[PDB]
């Protein structure tokens, strides 16, 4: 303990670019991060799919307008139908003047079929115009912008409407309200309403969002003779895929049997995937959810479609069994873990790996990506955990403890927190900056912990184990955000036991509830 | 609002929120004096509640089977009873059943509308009733006695059989 | 199932002629989706139906399990060969932009056969005729022994 | 003591703004179509550099 | 030749002892699907032939064991020898 | 063997199937047979065999066994973690840049003729 | 079961032998079992320096100039051809002194070694040729990786196969 | 693991001497899943497929903790 | 009884372990090493093995500056 301080301080004494001043700052690896916030889509805009090495918000605002309306009540259709077309032509004029005339043309003839039953000559009016000076010569739009357009509408409808376009100023609410207070007013009233939203911020908007004990729905898989390693659930919670131990992948459909190809051939709701040699140990889905990835022990990684239920690609850069394969949070890039004591990060277009990461004195059991998608967390049977820069290759941080192996890892959405689950049966919550576990949740008897997960907003996590039990844990009992909410060890809200079933996974849905998967029945 | 949320699970509480919508949508007013707004928007409020009901049944029609059953039974029991003591409650029943489906109306409700058309005596809300029912059978046209009455005129075929009280004849003269 | 039928005829002739051999010794010395276990045991059945040589399942059981596992490995080695050639990701394989497959779909098969065991195709024709000739050869050998023993017992 | 641990929202961890796509479509004539990037190397072409 | 060999597998005149279902399972295990029947019967056939070869190895190596010029049993010595003569590895069982 | 259960107890695995001890003991027998066989060959080699030159007398010290085992682990028996090899090798891979491109919200596949097109295989 | 298991183990007379195996074995100057020291000690060059209590024959003093000379050779894989005798001899002396022998290699070893080498490589390339064509072609890297997936008994693992799975570059680069 | 004695070794295997086999394996059901409901809003129903408080009888190192 | 549980702390070992180390890596390393060693300051950091009593697994070091 103190010997480590002695030896590392002597080391840093020998490192000539480590003086006594900054060596002590080096010993400030025990102050953690501040409590930070989640980027709501109120202020912070979206980002584009890119690389880890360092327009059409108008289109997305109009998509908001055409989505939020049709999803509304039936009473409010006969009035917002006329709120559709004028703002469409307004935003089209805005963009075609902004400097993207090609984009203007494309989303014009894409969204020219918006109000074709009302307006008949206006599509010909605006179809014979391509260039900006072709607008400056065109006169109908000039007289259009000269005067304003009348709009018949009630009060509370526009109130709630604006109160929907205040929460989403990320992919476009500001431009549309700006164009409105410019032209119609059926941003001065807009500014007063923004101040009203800020008044809602004062005690009308929820502050803490404290803990919330979860619902559950279980999925026990009968009749398998223990020939079954992994499960995995979907994104919109419609499918559950299980990887067997004889090169088989048996897609299941929740709520019906719509699993039919789009073709003319291939004429219930369970789809089996072949194309493998050895047992399957990990499976992962595409967040666009028309593809699927599946690793094995035959050093293959493989890609499947989901509109034909068919392979497309094979991948091979690994020298030994691949345990878990996980996508990026955005798509395009996926990663694998193996028994070759190394991990490879893939793309999907190129067939051989891009980067190889090597820091483990034993097998890399699990792999995961931090929510920015520029980091990877490997965990191993060497009783250690590691972090990597996908571009760099080499290990930014290492976490050590946990007498025993590791099996599963998780990341809390906000970027402070990773979960270590292992044969030791003690869940450990780690802080990336500190490198020292913030909490050491104790429970779960004396059995391996196979899977776990966090909330939508980091308020709560869930473990899931082989002691035939699931265990909801609060997480903010002693952290930098000590939410307590008062009336073996603590940080343990509740335990739900099962009918002699070892459990294998979870998937928090969008909503309150979890969704589980286990085996063995009784 | 609570139903446009996305972080809320609302299976456990449908069978406790239904009564509010129904006791409001019927709106059996012991008073409701004439005030120039007793019905100028009360009809609209009943309509909003009916559309809300349509949303609720369309959403949670999978985790329960007894709900839409119970809702349909409650409303029709409160419907046919001649002691509505006000037209507005029956109007709410009519416009809520309107935004339900296609078939449970025409199986049972034709005889009962004939019944309380024999009973009722109004001048103007009867006109609104028969005209919104004309549009009703019009949206039932593309998907029978009312079938011929909407497709064809039904001159003394569906009228002499299915119409009576000199009220459905007014709507038949209004349109086919 | 003509292959099954002829192996069965071998089986029947073996049963009867070995029975006759044994009693003749006695008289001389007087003076669909399917699963793993069903697949395994079906293969064991087929195996012990191969064994005209010794006696059909007339050996210790460890050897039956041995043989089952070995033939499983061999079949897997076949398919691991063909699918490896088919993925290939090499210019020698891989459909050319001008639809020029340096080696068409059949040379793949012939080649995967060649890599594992079998040398040429017609060795299978050969083993087939060899089988049916083994039938009549052992037939007539033990039938001549039968006739000579029918003469000897007199 | 300088790591960059900071998230940002995708279109996947919220709702009401899931985008559209048109590469994995279904033609009426042809079966389906996909997105597959573009090299310049063709078939039966020169393999690589010299043997030295 | 070769083309006769896939003229013949299709009809019932030559249907390997290995049933179609079992080979379908073992195709699927090692990862191969195709809606042809020839190829599967063919891998069936080659495997049949290979096991026949170890069969004859066992038969002859049993025939050497005594009296060149209580019935037959294919024991662990016969198997130890034939499997060894292949590339199949050493069988050194034991007791105690 | 009961002692094999005793050895299982060291790793917290008290859930065996009772075929494992037979199998691992069979294995160790096979292994040590081969080992002290080729070590005997090497003990002959120090005793300077050919088609009749001298006798064959056995001592079998530990050095011969060490030789007979190092040859086996020359091609077997997963060795110490070869970290340095992997570090340098991966630095050689971890050298050339990422593509730094935008497929614009989909999946980017390899080009056809590297994709598989998993049709029904046919001649 | 554990208590009953130990009792049954005591039922055998080997309970005494079981009772004696409490110490730490390898009663020597040591047998380390770590990793990093195995590596380092298996990385630096050694030197066969000798004692001389009464007489250590050999009539040729031990040197480690030879080990430096051996590690400095233009070994294969830089050049494009299999090494001619002299290079191989210079490399061997280094290894022999580095392991703890003495005396010069005697000019017949090199030739038998070259012989075995070229036999090895002819076997490998015959395998790849048996892959590509069944019966004007030209061979690639992927075919050799295919055949070293099929037949790995040829090459001893380590060093090169890992290096082989880090040279499979994509077309554009 | 049959016994044998010599003037002990405790080894013998008497599982042999077969001549013919003609048994057929029986296929089990496919792997199908059984959903239920568990843990609505913290409370665990015992009416559907769940346990009662019988883990008080479990081995106390195993299945530890109970807060609810 | 428990005496045997306390005694059963064998910690077995092997005889020999392999180390995957090719010629090329160590050769480049050693080459560049002795280059810098002769440039800045045999004199490098080397092992020392005796012709006798070898076959052991770790050896001492000269550590000559």
């Amino acid at each position: 303990a103190a010997d480590l301080n002695r030896i590392v301080l002597e080391y840093l004494n020998k490192k000539g670019y480590h003086k006594t001043e900054s060596m002590l700052r080096m010993e400030s690896s025990h102050i953690p991060a501040p409590p930070t916030n989640i980027p709501t889509p109120q202020t912070t805009n979206i980002s584009r799919p890119t690389a880890p090495g360092r327009p059409a918000t108008i289109k997305r605002g109009y998509s908001i307008l055409k989505s939020w309306c049709e999803s509304s009540l039936d009473f409010y259709r006969p009035e917002l139908e006329k709120f559709l077309y004028p703002v469409f032509v307004h935003c089209y004029l805005d963009l075609i003047a902004r400097g993207y005339p090609s984009h203007a043309r494309e989303f014009y003839d894409k969204f020219s079929k918006d109000h074709s039953v009302l307006h008949e000559y206006e599509i010909s009016k605006l179809g014979g115009i391509s260039l900006k000076e072709h607008l400056q010569e065109n006169d109908v739009a000039k007289i259009f912008r000269s005067h304003k357009f009348k709009v018949l509408i009630g009060r509370t409808t526009f109130n709630l409407l604006l109160y929907f376009l205040n929460e989403n100023d990320a992919v476009g609410g500001g431009v549309v309200l700006r164009l409105i207070n410019q032209y119609i007013e059926p941003a001065q009233d807009l500014r007063n309403d923004i101040a009203m939203i800020q008044d809602s911020r004062a005690k009308i908007k929820l502050s803490a969002a404290q803990a919330s004990l979860p619902s559950v729905c279980m999925y026990t898989f009968h009749n398998t003779n223990n020939d079954l390693t992994c499960l995995k659930f979907n994104d919109d919670s419609t499918m559950v895929a299980s990887g067997f131990q004889d090169s088989f992948i048996k897609l299941w459909s929740i709520d019906g049997s719509p699993l039919r190809s789009l073709l003319k051939n291939d004429p219930k709701g369970s789809r089996r995937l072949v194309g493998h040699s050895g047992a399957v140990y990990g499976v992962d889905f595409s967040p666009d959810n028309r593809y699927l990835i599946s690793c094995s022990e035959d050093k293959t990684v493989r890609l499947w479609s989901l509109d034909t239920y068919t392979c497309l690609v094979s991948y091979k850069g690994h020298s030994s069994s691949v345990w878990d394969v996980k996508f990026s949070p955005m798509g395009h890039y996926f990663a694998t873990a193996s028994h070759d004591q190394t991990a490879r990060l893939w793309s999907c277009d190129h067939i051989y790996p891009l980067r190889i990461f090597a820091g483990h004195l034993n097998d890399v059991d699990c792999v995961e990506f931090h929510p920015n998608s520029t980091y990877l967390f490997t965990g191993s049977s060497d009783k250690t955990a590691r972090m990597w820069d996908i571009a760099r290759g080499e290990c930014v941080r290492v976490f050590m403890g946990h007498s025993g192996a590791i099996n599963c890892l998780a990341v809390s959405p906000d970027g402070r927190w990773l979960a270590s689950a292992g044969e030791d049966s003690v869940v450990c919550l780690w802080d990336i900056s500190t490198g020292r576990r913030i909490k050491a949740m104790r429970g779960h008897g004396r059995s391996s912990i196979y899977s776990l997960a966090f909330s939508r907003e980091g308020t709560v996590l869930v473990s899931t184990g082989a002691d035939n039990s699931v265990r909801v844990w609060d997480v903010k009992k002693n952290t930098n955000s000590p939410s307590a909410q008062p009336e073996a060890t603590n940080d343990h809200m509740s335990v739900y036991f099962t009918k002699k079933t070892p459990v294998y996974t979870v998937h928090f849905t969008r909503r309150n509830l979890c969704l589980a998967g286990g085996v063995f029945g009784g | 609002s609570l139903l446009m949320n996305e972080s809320l699970f609302l299976e456990p509480y449908v069978h406790a929120i239904i009564p509010c919508i129904l006791t409001l949508l019927l709106a059996k007013k012991i008073g409701n004096v004439d005030d120039e707004l007793q019905k100028q928007q009360q009809l609209a409020l009943r309509e909003l509640s009916a559309s809300l009901l349509e949303r609720v049944i369309e959403d949670f029609g999978s985790s329960y089977s007894t709900l839409k059953p119970r809702i349909t039974r409650t409303l029709l029991r409160a419907f046919v009873s001649v002691n509505n003591t006000t037209p507005g409650t029956q109007y709410g029943a009519l416009l809520g059943l309107r935004g339900l489906g296609s078939e449970v109306i025409r199986i049972v409700v034709l005889g009962n509308v004939i019944n309380w058309s024999s009973t009722f005596l109004e001048k103007l809300q009867q006109e609104d009733q028969v005209f919104l029912i004309d549009t009703l059978i019009e949206t039932l046209r593309v998907l029978i006695d009312n079938e011929r009455l909407k497709q064809r005129v039904g001159d003394l075929i569906a009228d002499r059989i299915q119409a009576c009280d000199d009220a459905q004849d007014i709507y038949w003269g209004i349109f086919f | 199932g003509m292959n099954k039928k002829f192996n069965e005829i071998i089986h029947l002739m073996q049963q009867i002629r070995r029975i006759c051999f044994k009693i003749s010794l006695i008289r001389q010395m007087q003076t669909d989706k399917l699963d793993s276990d069903v697949s395994y045991n079906s293969l064991k059945r087929s195996i012990s139906k191969i064994l005209m040589a010794n006696g059909f399942e007339s050996t210790a059981p460890f050897c039956s399990d041995v043989i089952t596992q070995i033939a499983e490995n061999y079949f897997g080695n076949l398919v691991k060969t063909l699918k490896n050639h088919i993925e290939s990701k090499s210019i020698n394989k891989v459909m050319g932009d001008a639809k020029f497959q340096k080696v068409s779909n059949k040379d793949i098969l012939l080649l995967s056969l060649l890599e594992n065991g079998v040398e040429s195709p017609d060795a299978l024709y050969e083993y087939y005729n060899e089988n049916i000739v083994k039938q009549i050869s052992k037939l007539e050998g033990l039938k001549s022994r039968l006739s000579s023993f029918l003469a000897e017992l007199l | 003591n300088l790591d960059l641990s900071v998230p940002l929202n995708p279109h996947r961890a919220t709702a009401n703004l899931k985008p559209e796509v048109k590469y994995p479509y279904y033609d009426p004539e042809t079966d389906t179509v996909v997105h597959e990037h573009r090299p310049d190397a063709r078939g039966n072409m020169v393999n690589a550099d010299t043997v030295d | 030749t070769l083309e006769e060999i896939l003229e013949m597998m299709e009809d019932e005149e030559f249907t390997p002892i290995i049933p179609d279902a079992v080979t379908d399972y073992y195709l699927a295990k090692n990862g191969f699907e195709t809606s042809d029947i020839k190829i599967k019967r063919i891998l069936a056939l080659a495997t049949q032939k290979f096991i026949s070869d170890i069969a004859q190895d066992a038969y002859e190596y049993s025939r050497i064991r005594s009296s060149s010029s209580n019935k037959v049993v294919l024991t662990m010595d016969d198997l130890r020898s034939a499997l060894g003569e292949y590339g199949i590895n050493v069988k050194r069982p034991n007791f105690y | 063997v009961r002692l094999l259960h005793l050895i299982f107890a060291t790793q917290n695995i008290y859930s065996y199937q009772d075929h494992v001890p037979l199998q691992l003991m069979d294995f160790a027998y096979r292994y040590t047979t081969g080992t002290l066989q080729d070590a005997t060959i090497y003990s002959d080699h120090a005793h300077a065999s050919n088609a009749g030159n001298a006798g064959t007398n056995a001592q079998l010290t530990t050095e011969d066994i060490r030789l007979a085992i190092a040859a086996r682990t020359n091609y077997q028996f997963k060795p110490v973690p070869p970290k340095e090899l992997l570090l340098e090798l991966a630095a050689e891979r971890n050298k050339k840049p990422l593509p730094a491109v935008i497929p614009t919200w989909g999946i980017r596949l390899p080009p056809e003729k590297y994709c598989l097109t998993g049709k029904d295989w046919v001649l | 079961y554990e208590r009953l298991k130990r009792d049954i183990l005591a039922l055998p007379v080997r309970e005494r032998r079981r009772i004696k195996a409490i110490t730490r074995e390898s009663g020597k100057k040591g047998m380390v079992n770590s990793v990093i020291t195995q590596t380092r000690q298996a990385l630096i060059p050694k030197v066969p320096v000798v004692t001389r209590p009464t007489n250590v024959p050999g009539n040729s003093v031990q040197w480690a100039q030879d080990v430096i000379h051996g590690f400095q050779a233009l070994l294969a894989s830089e050049i494009y051809e299999l090494p001619e005798m002299d290079n191989l001899r210079t490399r061997m002396t280094g290894i022999s002194r580095e392991h703890g022998l003495i005396g010069p290699v005697d000019d017949s070893v090199i030739e038998i070694m070259l012989i075995g080498l070229e036999q090895h490589l002819k076997g490998i390339v015959e395998a790849a040729i048996d892959i590509v064509k069944y019966r004007r072609h030209t061979l690639t890297i992927e075919d050799m990786y295919d055949t070293l997936e099929q037949y790995p008994y040829l090459v001893e693992p380590g060093g090169t196969l890992l290096r082989l799975q880090s040279v499979m570059l994509h077309d554009e680069d | 693991f049959k016994e044998a004695l010599v003037g002990y070794v405790d080894d013998d295997e008497v599982d042999f001497e077969k001549l013919i086999n003609e048994p057929l394996p029986k296929v089990p059901r496919f792997s199908t899943f059984t959903a239920h409901w568990l843990a609505i809003e913290g409370v665990q129903p015992a009416i559907p497929q769940n346990p009662s408080p019988n883990d008080i009888k479990n081995i106390l190192p195993i299945n530890r903790g109970s807060m609810e | 009884h428990q005496v045997l549980d306390g005694v059963a702390k064998s910690y077995p070992l092997p005889l020999e372990r392999k180390v995957i180390m090719p010629a090329r890596s160590r050769s480049s390393f050693l080459r560049m090493r002795e280059m810098f060693a002769g440039a800045i300051l045999l004199y490098s950091r080397t092992a020392v093995i005796d012709v006798d009593r070898a076959g052991d697994y770790y050896f001492s070091v000269r550590a000559s500056p």
